[PDB]
């Protein structure tokens, strides 16, 4: 399967830093747009990716 | 026209009325006219039972002036905005927090002048820049409001 | 309210029942809020037997609200958010795009309000029509529906 | 009544006085200032439940 | 001192909170006076000149 | 339609915070506190007090 | 969705220079001292309401050209290869900044050396002068205006528009907005969308660009007598109470009566009037105009080289080796062709028709008589003034007033739906 | 009440009829066919005479 580099990167660096990292597993397999899946996300921290419409 | 004391105008409103039984030099110039354009020439009526949203009307008047408050209102007419327009405008302002509505349906034409050229607003924006300058007993009010 | 709101079945094209906007949770609610859970159940249980042939979006929207911080759905307009009050989609124009095909909630983002879509599709109630009166000897003031 | 057919929800109810062969001032019927298709009741969630 | 002791309200909801908070500040249309007087202003000027 | 900021801002995820030190002025308190605590035990100070 | 900016200046009628001089420019200054008019022109113009005239400026189309012309010439100052903006002049104007965010008098000094020799037909690239491709924005705004210039320069007859049909278009927000155009006049809505779209560009396919759009389509589909009272457009259709009358008020209205069928599928093609008489004719301008804000963010189909000039021919993002072609039209003529129409679906009577058909010839003799009337005091003027020769109005000629096409785009429109 | 509400606005009709439009823009246009009339009739018997 294709795992979502953008939330791989940010797993690791998550839990490197002991943040909370569950909430963004679901998100480890690519559903259909490596960016779109994302797009709509209230997951994880500001700090790695927020969205800003498209 | 409003108020007492109006069938007075009635005759300085329109010449091509009265009648023509004299050779007098006032006659014969009203004799000559169109008969045809004088009252009411054509209107905008959308609801029935309501008023005529503008008319075009023959009348006494002049071009000068008459041009004038044309341009006045075309000046006016650009800055309408609508309901929904505003709608938007102020549900965008919020980020959401707060939600307005407008209405959807034929309406009876507004005029609600508002819209101004970002020109416009920049230029003020230094006026009102310029007298403050130097002078904080100025804008420390301002910031105690918004504090 | 109950007996009107049969009677109100009777007259669909001149009168519009509605639930009162006051009906709906204060501020928007919140499903951390108890009372705010009791309102949703009360609104949903009774929109059904409005005119309103926007409940069903109304329904959907209230959960919609409340669930902000929790699970999202993705809105087609940039200006309009998730939080726009339910209580204001009140023409056809306003439902949402994800409304209409719930394909575009993901199960992952918004689990619950997922289901809450499917459940008024598969489950809202069904129209449906019944004979009545004699139009053979009274004939019959129907205009828009047979006799 | 037709239940989540968006395309086909009513929104608009109006009557006319002249006939279909001729073009007039349009003065629409005052039932269609309405936003909704009639005039709005507002009911309470509370005891219909 | 601000920065030392901050606190939030018990059970806060972001969500809630500043739908209350701000509903009233929304219902000043003083700001679209404004524009009408920056639309003035400006003629002004250009009539000067 | 920009509005500076003389701060990093990272947009809340949720609506019912929770005390967090993931923050920009947080480390910032801290920083200074952890020098403050270094100029104590600095092996030519520390014998003052 | 654009992504080339270049614009068309306006050629001389074998003139020596271009047809504007000092007396006209200070005219156009007189209130505002930028020289993108569009705002200005708006106030002069005054909603069409009744035919405007001048001493200098004789009839809008004159205003609306004039304004081209200046824009033609000073604008070839920072658009030569240098792009160097303040150090010459134009018939003593030069620009305020960098910018171009006005002119004003040139300082003695600049007064005192020759001024810039401007050329005709030339063609230019926005993204070639700095302060232009840096700021998008600016170039969107500017670009609005550069367009309806392009839209007039193309051809020497009048101002093209876009005319569009398309059912996807119609969305949810476009629905809610339309609606409250109910009851304005075609200015009075344009008016509007011209300062909306200044101060927020449009996108590609945005809400508004769309209705912009479905309002021009509006437009036309009555104005030819495809739509009306009787046979809507999802129960929308433009009403005119006096159509043949010198200054002509169309104003937006509803109806439940009918809605006529379209068919699916995406259909447009380009028109302009053909006969001088438009000068005269508020709503064909504005038209043009509105499709003038349209290309700032999108990108039209392209023109068929052989429908315009050789002079301006493939044009990066205007005309094209196998494009559309220009549907040209008389107003007189089109007036009938109007009527035919509806006759034909059996809403108005013949004699209505007559009664209509006589003013519009009224109209049009009036119209001509003064055209070609104005139109010589212009070359008097120039034989006794070599100097300063000049233009108040686009040159015509005798031809320009005969029908040809007017039936052919008549029926080309009418095939949209 | 009997004809008062055909007399709000230019009575100078031709002929009733009421419709309603769905969201997509169709419209159902409902004209009840009128039959005769013994008043109308007799009122122009008698104009004839």
């Amino acid at each position: 399967e294709h795992v979502n580099v953008f939330v791989a990167n940010a797993l690791v660096g998550a839990f490197l830093s002991n943040q909370a990292f569950y909430d963004l597993l679901p998100l480890l397999i690519i559903n259909d747009t490596m960016i779109g899946d994302l797009l709509g996300t209230g997951a994880s921290l500001s700090q790695f990716f927020q969205s800003h419409g498209d | 026209l409003p108020g007492p004391d109006a069938e007075k105008w009635y005759s300085i409103m329109y010449p091509t009325r009265m009648g023509t039984p004299n050779v007098s030099k006032i006659c014969n110039f009203v004799a000559s006219c169109v008969r045809n354009r004088v009252g009411r020439f054509d209107r905008a009526q959308m609801m029935n039972g309501a008023m005529s949203e503008w008319v075009d009307v023959f009348e006494t008047s002049d071009a000068l002036t008459v041009s004038i408050r044309g341009r006045w209102m075309a000046r006016l007419a650009r800055m309408n905005i609508n309901p929904t327009e505003i709608e938007w405008a102020l549900t965008e302002c919020a980020q959401g927090y707060v939600t307005v509505t407008s209405p959807y349906a034929p309406s009876v034409n507004r005029l609600m002048p508002y819209r101004i050229s970002n020109a416009e607003r920049q230029i003020s924006q230094i006026i009102r820049i310029m007298n403050i300058g130097n002078n904080a007993t100025v804008i420390q009010p301002v910031l105690q409001d918004i504090s | 309210s109950f007996r009107v709101a049969l009677a109100g079945w009777l007259y669909n094209g001149v009168v519009t029942t509605v639930i009162d906007d006051s009906s709906y949770p204060k501020d928007g609610g919140s499903v951390t809020s108890l009372e705010n859970l009791w309102d949703f159940f009360i609104l949903a249980l009774a929109l059904p037997l409005t005119t309103d042939p926007c409940a069903p979006v109304k329904a959907f929207m209230t959960l919609a609200n409340m669930m902000v911080g929790f699970e999202t759905i993705p809105m087609d307009n940039q200006i309009y958010t998730q939080s726009r009050r339910a209580s204001a989609f009140s023409t056809p124009h306003t439902w949402p795009r994800c409304f209409m095909n719930i394909q575009l909630i993901s199960p992952i983002d918004a689990p619950i309000l997922r289901q809450w879509a499917e459940i008024i599709h598969r489950y809202w109630p069904n129209p449906s029509q019944i004979r009545y009166g004699a139009p053979n000897v009274f004939g019959s003031a129907n205009l828009f529906t047979p006799p | 009544y037709v239940r989540l057919d968006r395309d086909r929800v009513p929104t608009m109810v109006g009557v006319t006085r002249q006939s279909r062969d001729t073009i007039t001032q349009p003065a629409l019927s005052l039932s269609t200032t309405n936003t909704t298709v009639g005039v709005p009741l507002a009911l309470d969630a509370r005891a219909i439940t | 001192v601000a920065l030392l002791s901050g606190k939030y309200p018990p059970d806060l909801v972001t969500n809630v909170w500043y739908a209350d908070a701000i509903y009233p500040m929304y219902a000043d249309t003083e700001v679209f006076s404004n524009l009408q007087r920056d639309m003035i202003t400006c003629e002004a000027v250009q009539t000067l000149v | 339609e920009v509005l500076l900021l003389p701060i990093d801002h990272q947009p809340a995820n949720v609506t019912t915070p929770t005390l967090d030190f993931t923050n920009e002025l947080t480390n910032w308190r801290a920083r200074v506190c952890e020098l403050m605590k270094n100029l104590v035990d600095n092996q030519r100070y520390q014998p003052g007090w | 969705a654009r992504a080339a900016f270049l614009f068309k200046t306006v050629g001389f009628g074998g003139l020596q220079n271009v047809p504007i001089n000092d007396e006209l420019s200070s005219h156009l200054l007189r209130a505002g001292n930028s020289p993108w008019q569009l705002t200005q022109f708006l106030d002069w113009i005054s909603l069409g309401r009744g035919l405007a005239t001048s001493a200098l400026v004789p009839t809008a189309g004159s205003r609306y050209y004039q304004m081209s012309c200046l824009l033609s010439g000073t604008l070839q100052i920072p658009f030569r290869p240098n792009h160097r903006w303040g150090d010459i002049r134009f018939l003593r104007l030069v620009w305020s900044a960098p910018t171009l965010d006005g002119l004003v008098v040139a300082p003695p000094q600049v007064l005192a050396q020759p001024a810039l020799q401007a050329q005709a037909d030339r063609v230019y690239d926005c993204d070639d002068y700095p302060f232009l491709a840096r700021d998008p924005r600016f170039k969107h705004r500017v670009y609005q205006q550069l367009s309806a210039v392009t839209l007039l320069n193309l051809t020497g007859f009048g101002p093209i528009s876009y005319v569009r049909v398309d059912e996807d278009m119609w969305s949810g927000d476009v629905n809610q907005l339309l609606m409250n155009y109910f009851g304005h006049t075609f200015a009075e809505i344009a008016y509007t969308l011209c300062q909306a779209s200044a101060n927020r560009p449009w996108e590609h396919d945005g809400t508004y660009a769309r209705m912009t759009q479905i309002i021009l389509s509006l437009f036309w589909l009555s104005y030819v007598g495809v739509i009306h009272q009787q046979n809507t457009y999802r129960t929308f259709y433009f009403q005119c109470n006096r159509r043949g009358d010198a200054a002509e008020v169309w104003i937006l209205s509803c109806s439940l009566n009918h809605s006529a069928q379209i068919r699916p599928g995406n259909r447009s093609l380009f028109v302009m009037p053909t006969s001088p008489d438009w000068n005269m004719d508020v709503n064909l301008i504005l038209s043009s105009t509105l499709t003038g804000c349209l290309c700032s963010g999108s990108q039209l189909p392209l023109i068929d080289n052989n429908s315009v000039p050789a002079v301006s021919r493939n044009i990066h993002g205007w005309t094209g080796r196998a494009g559309n072609q220009l549907h040209g039209f008389q107003v007189r003529r089109m007036v009938t062709e109007f009527c035919d129409r509806l006759r034909r679906d059996g809403v108005m009577t013949q004699a209505q028709q007559n009664q209509i058909e006589a003013l519009a010839d009224q109209t049009q003799q009036f119209k001509r008589d003064k055209l070609e009337a104005w139109a010589r005091e212009d070359d008097q003027y120039n034989q006794a003034n070599p100097n300063s020769t000049m233009f108040r109005t686009k040159p015509f000629t005798n031809a320009q007033w005969g029908r040809g096409n007017t039936g052919a785009t008549s029926a080309a429109i009418a095939a949209l739906i | 009440m009997l004809l008062e509400p055909l007399l709000s606005g230019d009575p100078r009709m031709t002929q009733l009829a009421i419709q309603y439009q769905q969201y997509n823009g169709r419209t159902f246009n409902v004209i009840p066919e009128m039959p005769g009339s013994v008043i109308a009739d007799c009122v122009q018997l008698t104009a004839e005479v």
